[PDB]
């Protein structure tokens, strides 16, 4: 299965990765206002499926830890999603085999919306109040599948988003991890054991967003 | 496969945004014949390896757009509506305006007698978000119609900072390049954003991290760049002189200096005459009554030769270096602390860092873009900057240079074609009324009698002949120099730039105004002054993507109008997918790019809407006559375009220069119709053209060079990252400039792990030598008269040396350094209702005016509205919380913003007092999009500085109070 390796400590909260997803896909943007923040869209949607969350915290001596999480579906290795949604309609959660994506499919309409993201112990399914189906980040699994990177992780310029087969991307974020604990020992990776994509957060990962880490 | 890419055709570009130069792939539908149906990054480019920040990644949106304009629009006098138009008519009635504009101001001498041949009823704006070969023939263009006052960006944010590194260097263009990033051992960011602004220069500045290197933000605020940064040093605005100041005593007093380097290529053993001297902050010749300075009483002790006396032992108390030890002592630790604001901590930390680039082994680069130097000081900024780079050691060698950020997309191509008042293409100087004659024109370049001095500058009469003769390649040189337009000697520069443009508008001395490129109802400071002033103007002719602030002015806020009686013509132009080209990024990559999807709707590109525009010109005064006819009769067209359009690989081509006749130059025959294979072979007996001389190599007999995507690296290139084989850089393909500073004379580079260049074989290997010659026998900064890094730099007319002036107005009374609290050789009111520190930074989202980005719903969706960043102290001083509308204030004018109360901005302690600054952004306009407010300019001030001619949208006082 593929996998995700997203190390914040090199996150300039660009968002191109933000802007990427919808490009690829041809999302709507969203009606947005500014109310304070950097971060808009101020949280994921149907038409949002990733957005950049922005975090000040203070800290002594000059400047702030600004903590960036562009936040994405996790495709969890046994995803509850599809267990809540297997409750009323089978089919219309289904995990790819050879890329190890979730995936909702147009079935999700079928099923009780508020359960499966109920389910979800990060907070990613969101539902159109008009079609009722369920949207997410689906991996760009199309590209995937044909030999390209997800859209998020090509467009990133700092090597912030990774990817690839699970192994090397794990390899990958334990060899990262010692390093960026030099730097912010508060180091963690954020679940590796149950997602395939695997945030590496420079302090408790919680500080980031409330659903980062299970 | 991928159905969306499935029957596309995929096509490479380049990012129209900032000059990153990132490369982009295209796919268009039905096989090249639709509409683009994607826009992403190119995975084979070399400097974005296929990523884009959030602007490079919606170009598809900004292209298939359906608020672009479709046709010409026409706004007739006192009219309130827009009328659509042909674009026959659109360029018939312009061309009528021109011609009666300059028929009715044309004067052929000026009042003291003396041939000008200029109309001066006619201002030009932009642009340098056009093509090069766009650039080159609109300003050719502008020039053969008689105008002298042509600007762009450039002048606004790059040109108080270029003539710094001309005077440090030889050149005014960023020494390296953005790969070249990954090979420091310290980064240094002082007056950028570049996370921000720059954002895939991120990619190799963490890569230096990841072998080692040290980050260092030196800025008034915290921002994006900040958080990914080892060290975040506050400064307060204003103070980066005191802090470089610091930085070379620093330097200085513990040795750290590269010796060899700085005895063998900077001016550090030059004698300074003993008229030179500094005492209470004045330098000798100081004309108190007239407040400018006796530059020749600076000059330097010269041999029996006329070449400046060397004291190669570094110990006459007049070289340059001990000069240079004593004028910097007075900027100790705690004095610099006090002003900065920075720790005396924090100060040791950073120095010891930077200076530790000192060492041959070791690497530093300064990172700057615009920060706060358009002030009258920020020269002297920048100078400081290459002197801290010449002491150390980093000019010339990978991972050093001041790598001075360019901003759009083609500000250097568009400087380089010479869109701007003071320059032709090239950077040979617009002649002024006293240049009679092409002789009297070269006789101005200053000779060298040293021998090791190679100043390259003595080959400028082959150039100014080859680009007449681009133009002109029937007339001789010396005549067809009497067709272009000159300026007034007696009159001061400033007068032909950005803003007296503007207060010229002002007061109605302007006929007609080409907003070609640019957005000025956003762009200009104090925007309520600059749009009524608008309405001053007989006609407008607006090119853009978009219908906008600039165009549709008469209609704006607070605007009636049946009241004002401008007429303004619309021309919507293409974007950058939809047309081929080259564009020069910052580090001088021209970087040719192809059309994707054609011209959406009736839209044309640049060089099409200004040849046709142009033509209708020609042909009427080819049947009219009128005021001297002769340079647009005569001009050469026809090598501008193929097949009834404007042709990019033409004018390419041309711009490089061919021979015109069969010609031996430089011990080689060349045939007749020949492509010139580099400005080492132009003459000046007219046997050579060449549009652009720095462009002679760029498209040769080989081909395209521009277009070369080839990655093929030897291991000494791919170490550094040169790419010698992706596209073409000027000058003939050198990437890193003055890289024989980074060899012994021997041709041994300091740094072999990371060597630019080397003498292996009798050759130069690796990077394109920065001039011929054998090791040890040619100095390494060509371009310079005397061939040395300038530590000593007599041609600033704020002195040889920087020195701190304060260029905060009203809050500071106290200079630490001096008695000269301000600059000596440069009236803001300092209201006490406006308390707080204005300033307009940009955001990663939008672009410029936002003109551009405004239009691009996933960019707005992120930046959907103006805000106004502030303390947590300010805040709780105005009783505002975080989110609630504001509005801000200042003599100039008012507007509304949603606060954001952040600790990344803190109170400036400056004098014991509480000093607040707010910050926002001049992204927004009334236009577009609904709520998003208009633009931040509305406060700024029209008052420019007296040296740049440059307003102040850095540090203007405001107040901010709870709506
Ligand atoms: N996303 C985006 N990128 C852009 C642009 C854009 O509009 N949007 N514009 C492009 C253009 S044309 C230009 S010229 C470049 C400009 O590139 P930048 O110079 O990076 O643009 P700014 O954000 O205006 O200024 C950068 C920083 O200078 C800091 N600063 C202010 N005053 C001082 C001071 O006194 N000393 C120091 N050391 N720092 C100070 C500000 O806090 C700000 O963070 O960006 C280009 N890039
Ligand atoms: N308060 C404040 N004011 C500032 C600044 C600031 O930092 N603060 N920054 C200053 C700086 S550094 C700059 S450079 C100026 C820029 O001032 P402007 O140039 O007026 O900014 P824009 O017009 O928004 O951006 C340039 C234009 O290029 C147009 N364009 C894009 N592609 C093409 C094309 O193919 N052909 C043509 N003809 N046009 C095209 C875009 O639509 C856009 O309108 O703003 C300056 N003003
Ligand atoms: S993997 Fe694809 S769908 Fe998921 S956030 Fe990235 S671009 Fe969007
Ligand atoms: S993160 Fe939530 S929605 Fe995504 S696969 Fe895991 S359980 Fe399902
Ligand atoms: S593109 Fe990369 S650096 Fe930019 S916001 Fe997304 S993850 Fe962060
Ligand atoms: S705006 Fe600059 S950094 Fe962003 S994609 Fe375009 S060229 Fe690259
Ligand atoms: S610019
Ligand atoms: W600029």
């Amino acid at each position: 299965g593929k996998m995700f390796f997203v190390d914040l400590s090199r996150c300039t909260a660009c968002r191109g990765c933000q802007i990427a997803c919808k490009q690829w896909k041809n999302l709507p943007a969203e009606e947005t206002r500014n109310t304070g923040s950097h971060q808009n869209p101020p949280d994921l949607s149907y038409v949002t499926l990733k957005t950049v969350r922005f975090t000040e915290k203070s800290r002594k001596g000059p400047g702030i830890d600004w903590l960036f999480f562009p936040e994405q579906c996790r495709h969890c290795v046994e995803p509850p999603c599809k267990g809540q949604a297997d409750v009323d309609l089978e089919g219309a959660v289904v995990k790819d085999e050879t890329t190890g994506a979730v995936l909702f499919t147009e079935l999700t309409a079928k099923v009780d919306g508020e359960s499966v993201r109920s389910a979800c112990p990060y907070d990613i399914p969101r539902i159109d109040p008009v079609t009722k189906r369920l949207s997410k980040c689906d991996m760009c699994n199309d590209r995937v599948q044909n030999g390209l990177l997800p859209a998020c992780v090509k467009t990133c310029p700092t090597g912030t988003m990774n990817f690839g087969d699970e192994q090397e991307m794990l390899a990958l974020a334990e060899k990262r991890l010692a390093e960026v604990k030099k730097t912010y020992p508060g180091a963690v990776l954020g679940d590796p054991n149950d997602v395939r994509v695997v945030y590496l957060f420079t302090r408790d990962p919680k500080d980031f967003y409330e659903h980062a880490v299970a | 496969e991928l159905q969306k890419l499935q029957w596309a055709k995929q096509t490479t570009s380049i990012c129209c945004y900032c000059a990153v130069g990132c490369g982009l792939i295209v796919h268009t539908a039905k096989d090249g014949q639709g509409r683009a149906v994607n826009v992403e990054g190119d995975p084979d480019h070399p400097i974005n390896e296929g990523s884009l920040c959030p602007k490079g990644a919606s170009i598809f949106q900004l292209g298939e757009n359906d608020q672009r304009g479709t046709q010409p629009l026409y706004r007739a006098p006192f009219s309130d509506t827009w009328k659509p138009v042909t674009w026959d008519f659109a360029l018939t009635e312009i061309a009528k305006r021109i011609k009666k504009t300059r028929d009715a101001s044309f004067t052929e001498k000026n009042a003291a007698g003396d041939l000008v041949n200029r109309t001066e009823a006619i201002a030009s704006f932009g642009s340098a978000a056009m093509d090069n070969e766009e650039c080159w023939a609109y300003g050719n263009i502008l020039r053969s119609l008689g105008l002298v006052y042509i600007e762009h960006q450039a002048r606004i944010x790059h040109s108080p900072t270029v003539p710094a590194l001309a005077e440090s260097f030889g050149r005014g263009a960023m020494t390296n390049h953005w790969n070249d990033l990954a090979n420091s051992d310290c980064i240094l960011i002082m007056g950028s954003n570049a996370a921000e602004n720059h954002p895939i220069a991120f990619k190799w500045v963490l890569r230096a991290k990841d072998k080692g290197a040290t980050l260092i933000h030196v800025d008034p605020r915290f921002t994006r760049t900040s958080a990914r940064c080892d060290v975040y040093a506050p400064i307060r605005s204003g103070a980066d002189i005191p802090f470089l100041g610091g930085l070379i005593k620093y330097i200085l007093d513990n040795k750290l200096y590269f010796t060899d380097y700085v005895r063998e290529y900077t001016n550090a053993s030059l004698i300074v005459g003993e008229k030179f001297s500094f005492k209470d902050g004045l330098f000798s010749g100081y004309d108190a009554a007239n407040k400018k300075y006796d530059k020749s009483m600076w000059a330097f002790e010269l041999d029996a030769n006329g070449v400046p006396k060397r004291d190669p032992a570094l110990k006459h108390p007049r070289c340059v270096i001990n000069l240079l030890k004593k004028h910097y002592e007075r900027y100790n630790l705690d004095k610099v602390a006090a002003i900065t604001g920075t720790s005396k901590e924090q100060l040791q930390q950073v120095y010891k860092a930077y200076a530790a680039t000192g060492k041959p082994d070791k690497a530093g680069t300064i990172m700057y873009a615009m920060g706060w130097t358009q002030h009258s000081v920020g020269v002297q900024n920048i100078r400081a900057m290459a002197m801290i780079q010449l002491l150390l050691g980093n000019i010339g060698v990978a991972g050093g240079g001041v790598n001075a950020l360019r901003g759009e997309s083609n500000v250097q191509g568009s400087t380089d074609q010479g869109l701007l008042a003071h320059i032709w293409p090239g950077y040979n100087p617009v002649p002024n009324s006293k240049a009679a004659t092409l002789e009297l024109y070269n006789a101005a370049t200053p000779q060298s009698k040293d021998p090791m001095s190679v100043n390259w500058w003595q080959n400028r009469p082959k150039y100014v002949a080859s680009y007449l003769k681009a133009l002109y390649p029937d007339e001789e040189p010396a005549a067809a120099y009497d067709y272009l337009p000159r300026i007034d000697a007696g009159r001061k520069l400033t007068d032909y730039f950005w803003l007296n443009i503007f207060e010229k508008m002002d007061k109605g001395e302007f006929k007609g105004l080409f907003a070609w490129g640019m957005n000025p109802a956003c762009g200009g400071a104090n925007a309520n002054k600059n749009r009524k002033a608008m309405g001053k103007l007989e006609w407008l002719v607006n090119v853009n993507l978009f219908e906008n602030e600039t165009s549709s002015f008469w209609k704006g806020p607070g605007m009636n109008p049946a009241e004002i009686g401008t007429e303004v013509f619309f021309l919507p132009c293409c974007v950058s997918i939809e047309k081929e080209g080259s564009v020069a990024n910052s580090g001088r990559w021209m970087q040719w790019r192809y059309r994707g999807p054609k011209p959406y709707a009736e839209t044309k590109p640049d060089g099409d809407i200004m040849l046709d525009m142009f033509k209708k010109v020609r042909e009427l005064y080819a049947k009219e006559g009128g005021a001297y006819p002769a340079p647009i009769a005569k001009l050469n067209i026809a090598d501008w375009e193929e097949h009834n359009e404007f042709s990019p690989t033409k004018v390419a081509k041309l711009m490089n220069g061919y021979f015109l006749k069969d010609t031996e130059v430089g011990g080689k025959q060349f045939k007749k119709g020949q492509q010139v294979p580099s400005f080492a072979f132009l003459t000046a007996d007219g046997s050579t053209c060449s549009g652009n001389w720095l462009h002679a190599g760029s498209f040769t007999d080989a081909g395209n060079l521009m277009a070369r995507r080839d990655k093929t690296q030897t291991p000494e290139q791919a170490r550094i990252g040169l790419f010698p084989n992706w596209s073409f850089c000027w000058p003939v393909n050198r990437r890193i400039l003055y890289n024989r500073a980074s060899v012994d004379k021997t041709g041994k580079p300091w740094n072999p792990a990371k060597a630019v260049i080397e003498w292996k074989d009798g050759k130069w290997v690796g990077d394109v030598v920065d001039g011929g010659g054998d090791p040890g026998t040619k100095h390494p900064f060509i371009m310079q008269t005397h061939g040395f890094g300038a530590l000593y730099g007599p041609g600033r007319e704020e002195g040889p040396f920087p020195e701190h002036y304060e260029p905060l107005e009203c809050p500071v009374s106290k200079n630490p350094f001096s008695k000269q609290l301000h600059n000596p050789v440069a009236k803001a009111v300092c209201d006490p209702r406006y308390p707080f520190i204005g300033t307009t930074y940009r955001v990663t989202e939008h672009w410029q005016t936002g003109l551009m980005t405004r239009r691009c719903a996933w960019l707005v969706e992120a930046e959907p509205q103006i805000f106004c960043e502030i303390s947590k102290e300010l805040a709780k001083l105005r009783g505002i919380g975080n989110g609630d509308t504001v509005k801000v204030s200042s003599l100039r004018g008012a507007l509304e913003a949603v606060a954001i109360v952040t600790e990344r901005i803190r109170p400036f302690k400056i004098e014991g007092v509480d000093v607040h600054m707010v910050g926002l952004p001049w992204h927004y306009g009334w236009m577009v999009p609904k709520n998003g407010g208009d633009t931040a300019n509305l406060l700024t001030p029209s008052a420019g500085d007296p040296n740049t001619g440059i307003p102040e949208t850095k540090a203007f006082m405001v107040d901010v109070r709870k709506v």
